[PDB]
């Protein structure tokens, strides 16, 4: 299709922007959590798909629950003024409304809040994008907020001990054909897709990454 | 696979 | 390729739930404003091709079976299917008699709960305060886990201008995104919320 | 507006 104006977020901006990506791998024992093989792959496939689209990306590994809040929250007391957007990419452990940290678990919306127009005001009016990969078949406060989720609530999600989340596989594909010419709702779309048709009580099944959109805008990468 |  | 397949005889079926009065022991007050609110639901929707048919004050009984017999008829012929909610609402559920949990009202339509609606979009509009089982479903929420004007909601006004416009030449997304700017600006807040689930751009068209 |  067409690239029609006044309906895009402006990417005319210094930088594109901060992509942390947290990749947790290893757990404390207390927490029962098992290493989660493949995530190193994930992290590394990612790194460089943020890093071709033109963000500045930044892989913590192994974070406790303090360190995850405290980096979000110092992430967002930065000035973005000269950033087109922000990303953040969180590899665990999870459950409903949850996230692991290798210590414990920490809501995910408490990890969002920091970047509430309200409470960051150098990203107020762009877009604040979050991936997250963690758990049959057949102004308004909370404007351009964007997750990704590897599943939707409630299932649980994949991960090849050897080849990485299928939704991390799947997105990275998508993104190093599409990245810079296909507007992010169909980017994830088709990532939906993939992950749809790509991939005994543990046999034969299947997932389906949900999508959460506040966006204002149409995300580009590119112009 | 592994989930998580 | 990369859009839901639209050729079919009929666009689908439109359940729209319009809930006004409650009763006392609800304890939820009369919904002024959303008689104008969903006759524009309706135009709109049968504009763009639906077969719509509106129920009021509906009970979660009622709701139930609305939907358990709508998921249990034969949508072959249908491209899609889309149910509008109009109502009184708590964090995952929604409210003449009671309350109902959105899962229960959507389940119906799951995957194998309805064969005939496999790989066809789903759509859901919440306007209150192998293959996989629940992809190919998409619900646009009127706030985040709403107000309104006893001239309708700002929600469904601006949902309806944009139909109205562009209903048959932008993608489901690109609609509700612009949905999602109107209320956001004229808010003087609540911002929409669009989870998608679909596999395919979808066009009216 | 109102509420609900
Ligand atoms: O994904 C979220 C974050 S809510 C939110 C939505 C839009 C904008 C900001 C927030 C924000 O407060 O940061 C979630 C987690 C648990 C529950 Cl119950 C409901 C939502």
């Amino acid at each position: 299709r067409d690239r029609v104006p006044t309906y895009q977020y402006n990417m005319n901006f210094e930088k594109l922007g901060k992509c942390i990506i947290i990749n947790n791998k290893n757990f404390d024992k207390v927490t029962g959590m098992g290493v989660r093989n493949g995530t190193d792959k994930d992290a590394e496939a990612l790194f460089k798909c943020f890093r071709s689209l033109g963000f500045d990306v930044i892989v913590y590994n192994d974070c406790s629950c303090a360190k995850m809040q405290d980096l979000l929250k110092k992430a967002s007391e930065e000035d973005h003024t000269n950033a087109a957007c922000f990303a953040c990419i969180l590899l665990s452990h999870g459950e409903e409304n949850v996230i692991y940290g290798k210590d414990g678990v920490t809501p995910i919306k408490d990890l969002t809040a920091h970047f509430r127009g309200d409470r960051c005001k150098t990203l107020l009016e762009k877009p604040k994008l979050f991936f997250i990969q963690a758990c049959d078949g057949i102004i308004p406060v909370e404007a351009d907020f964007l997750f990704a989720y590897s599943t939707v609530p409630g299932y649980y999600s994949w991960r090849s001990p050897g080849r990485g989340s299928w939704f991390v596989q799947a997105l990275c594909s998508i993104l190093e054909e599409h990245g810079k010419d296909l507007e992010i709702m169909q980017i994830l779309t088709r990532v939906n897709d993939r992950v749809a048709r790509h991939f005994p009580h543990f046999h034969e099944k299947k997932q389906i990454p949900c999508v959460v959109s506040m966006l204002t805008k149409e995300l580009y990468f590119s112009q | 696979d592994e989930v998580x």
